[PDB]
RNA sequence: UAUGUUAAGUGGAAAAGGAUGUGGCGUUGCCCAGACAACUAGGAUGUUGGCUUAGAAGCAGCCAUCAUUUAAAGAGUGCGU
RNA sequence: UUGGCACCUCGAUGUCGGCUCAUCGCAUCCUGGGGCUGUAGUCGGUCCCAAGGGUUGGGCUGUUCGCCCAUUAAAGCGGUACGCGAGCUGGGUUCAGAACGUCGUGAGACAGUUCGGUCCCUAUCCGUCGUGGGCGUAGGAAAUUUGAGAGGAGCUGUCCUU
RNA sequence: GGGAUAAGUGCUGAAAGCAUCUAAGCAUGAAGCCCCCCUCAAGAUGAGAUUUCCCAACUUCGGUUAUAAGAUCCCUCAAAG
């Protein structure tokens, strides 16, 4: 696995506590704690960490590269942070806050409210651009998906909550 | 939340605020007394037992349930109460709002609650498939000899048997039935009567277990 | 209680002097109807002339019945004959008058032109 | 979603993948999404 | 007991066909001059030149498909009408 | 389904429709979730997941079927001895009467029509629906009980609002 | 109204430095599954739980009377048959 072996990781002003299996990364923006694969072992030199597979078996390899990028995501995220941008297109389609929760007005004859969680923060911009931010890449991904599932883009006028810079295949149905 | 043991007296009618005829049943709840307070660590589930009516006290040589037997006198004297005739218990209630020995009074119910009345049906005795099971009966003419009996009880060689649950003649009645989402129109505290909109199960002079709707 | 194969009088000047019913609209398996309910029916006696002629299939509304109706206060209104009125698929009559009394319950069904063109609302 | 015992690429942009036991094609043309086979 | 195979309860019912499921044995064309990835590095020129076709210059169809601005380049590998 | 085979049943396994009662499969008719579309939403078409429930009343024929008239959200396809006659009918078909057309010299014949034509049985066992008694639950009793399990429900329309 | 799911939709993610719903993990999702709602249910021989009532005196050794507490016989009845 190139991802796993070849690409060595780079702890940058963070504290990667490899406590046996359960690792514990902390830095500017907070602490993330995961249990990585058992059979794998880790070699932390100065300002660098390296993952090693036990064998050359498919299992050991598919797992190897998987939780070598799951460390990088933690260290790269507890230091620089992970953010997702969602745009809202459409006459009357808005985006507004309410005590760290997000009310959405997307033409649903009812206001939709996404409540926020730990280590996660929402923000709007010109009432159209929502922004989810946090340290886990899989929370920023989970929430941003939840907020696009409210009204995903449609194929005729593109109206809906689209990821910033996401190709919306536009059909041209006519009257 | 609330529960009272009563008995059914009959049905009448009341007129409502806008003139509507309200069909009602008169239920008589009097001297409902708590006799125990079941608890989770003592019995495994928290609830309270209410005794209704009033039997006479023990007498030697009693020949009827009119008088209490020695076993029941003791159970009721531990709650300083008189021997009672009907004993049931309630789980929906908060066991800590009741005390062993209190009277449950008709006024527990205010006008416009939602209650469930659980009684026993009236006995119809041994009946047949058309009254007991609502079955369409056969032709009464055109040379028929199949007037009221139930039809086929099965198939043929496949399942050379009658399946369980085949709706056949027998006793009708004597079943606990719970009508749901009834309401009380008035509670009278002096004659001790809770009036309930609609109709309830049972013969006249029966027993109904009114408590608060679970829905 | 009006079911199919029931003959009703027409209380209007549509042409139809008397009609019988086929179905009671309002539901699968619906069997009966009372005041304020619509039925499909085919006239059996027409006036010479008139807009509706004999043997036609028509929508119609029940205006009075012998079974009659309970009202919310325990008051009952009964009548001495079944009766009906033809409609133009807009809750409006086909004829220009309306003969005989009508029950107040037709007000609710928005058969207002039937209630307005009536000798007695009851 | 076509479910056909024969799942094969329809376009050059068509990728056969094996998800959860089933040989499927995911493509950018939603018409070319296929499932069994 | 030894050495290997399967991951489907296959074992413990079918078939034409379909498949980056996995194991073995060869054969092979490429690769430290550094093939293979997205390697986010350039992508166009007289020029659709000729038949230019609904005008249509990678699409309604004959392609005549010339050298390279160039480490790498095609009258465009190609998604398009 | 139309057949082929002739393996159980001729010391008899009542055969067609209808009625009463159902029960099960899903290759789903409606309802629920979806991918789609040559889907702008209503529209429809296609495919997938789905069997919980529901899945009309009549005219015509003995008819199953089919056609037709009104509805419905839909008016599903099959198994069950083409489910069910010791539960019912007996219109069709299949006894004896008769008659027409046809064939036969004739007696008679036709799966050609037509009118008429006896549906027996007091339930032993298993099964099933209710209802008692005996005994066991390490004393004899009166009352209140948890719930291992089991059964029942489970459908859906229109209008208004946005 | 919960909980777990079906087709499906994803999130992070490598084998296969790209991708990618999948292999680890973790989400969402149906009149369907489980609970929730109604009823029967300790012959549930695993025979369960709570409260109360009854409690001696002959044995020559219980393989013991008769009695408690409790019922029944019998009789007047029906809200039951
Ligand atoms: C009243 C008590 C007696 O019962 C009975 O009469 C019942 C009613 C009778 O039911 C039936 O008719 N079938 C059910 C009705 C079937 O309709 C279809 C239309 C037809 C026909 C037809 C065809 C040919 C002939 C025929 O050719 C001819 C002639 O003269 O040649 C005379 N006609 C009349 C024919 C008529 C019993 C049950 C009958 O059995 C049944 O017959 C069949 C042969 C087989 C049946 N299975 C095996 C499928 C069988 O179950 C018998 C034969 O009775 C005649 C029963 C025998 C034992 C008796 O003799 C008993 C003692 C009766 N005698 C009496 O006095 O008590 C009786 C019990
Ligand atoms: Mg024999």
């Amino acid at each position: 696995s190139r991802v796993g072996k070849k690409i060595i990781d780079i702890p940058s002003d963070v504290t990667v506590t490899f406590d046996g299996n359960h690792v514990t990364v902390k830095g500017p923006k907070g602490e993330l704690s995961r249990t990585l694969n058992e059979r794998m072992t880790f070699k932390q030199e100065e300002n660098t960490i390296e993952v090693v597979r036990p064998s050359d078996s498919k299992e050991d390899r598919t797992n190897h590269g998987t939780t070598r990028a799951l460390l990088n995501n933690m260290v790269q995220g507890v230091s620089q942070g992970y953010v997702k941008v969602l745009e809202l297109v459409g006459v009357g389609y808005r985006a507004q806050m309410q005590g760290k929760d997000l009310i959405l007005n997307v033409g649903y004859s009812h206001p939709v409210e996404i409540k926020a969680e730990e280590n996660i923060t929402f923000s709007v911009e010109k009432n159209t651009v929502v922004k989810v931010e946090g340290i886990s890449k899989e929370q920023v991904g989970a929430l941003a998906s939840n907020i696009r599932s409210v009204r995903p883009p449609e194929p005729y006028k593109g109206k809906g909550i689209r990821y910033q810079g996401e190709y919306v295949r536009r059909k041209e149905g006519k009257t | 939340t609330k529960g009272i043991l009563g008995r059914k007296i009959g049905m009448t009618q009341v007129f409502g605020e806008n003139g509507e005829l309200i069909p009602v049943t008169v239920v008589e709840a009097k001297e409902n007394v708590v006799l125990q307070k079941k608890t989770v660590e003592v019995d495994g589930y928290n609830a309270i037992q209410v005794g209704f009516e009033d039997k006479k006290a023990y007498k030697k040589d009693a020949k009827s349930n009119k008088y209490a037997n020695k076993p029941a006198e003791g159970h009721a004297k531990k709650a300083d109460a008189a021997p009672k005739r009907f004993i049931r218990e309630f789980r929906n209630v908060d066991v800590d709002a009741y005390e062993v020995g209190q009277e449950v009074s008709v006024d527990t119910f205010v006008a416009g609650d939602v209650i469930d009345v659980t009684g026993v049906s009236k006995g119809k005795g041994f009946q047949g498939a058309i009254k007991r099971h609502g079955q369409s009966r056969g032709p009464m003419s055109h040379g028929s000899h199949f007037h009221r009996a139930p039809g086929s009880v099965g198939m043929a060689s496949d399942a050379s048997r009658v399946f369980k649950g085949q709706k056949m003649p027998g006793r009708m009645g004597g079943n606990t039935v719970t009508v749901q989402n009834l309401e009380v129109v008035q509670v009278d505290t002096e004659n001790k009567v809770i009036l309930v909109k609609g109709n309830v199960p049972g013969p006249k002079k029966g027993l109904v277990e009114i408590r608060t709707s679970i829905k | 209680m009006i079911q199919q194969e029931t003959r009703l009088k027409v209380a209007d000047n549509s042409g139809a002097r008397e009609v019988l019913t086929i179905k009671v609209l309002g539901g699968s398996g619906r069997k009966t109807a009372n005041i304020g309910d619509v039925i499909v029916c085919t006239v059996k006696n027409a006036t010479p002339g008139g807009v509706v002629k004999k043997g036609d299939v028509v929508k119609a509304v029940i205006v009075r019945t012998k079974s009659g109706v309970r009202r919310n206060d325990g008051s009952y209104i009964k009548f001495d004959e079944n009766a009906c009125v033809i409609i133009r698929d807009d809750k409006g009559p086909r004829g220009t008058r309306i003969f005989g009394p009508v029950a107040r319950e037709l007000r609710e069904g928005n058969f207002m032109k039937i209630v307005s063109l009536a000798p007695e609302v009851l | 979603m076509k479910v056909r015992p024969s799942v094969k690429p329809i376009c050059e942009k068509c990728k056969v993948i094996k998800r959860k036991g089933k040989v499927m094609v995911i493509c950018e043309n939603p018409k070319h999404k296929q499932r069994q086979g």
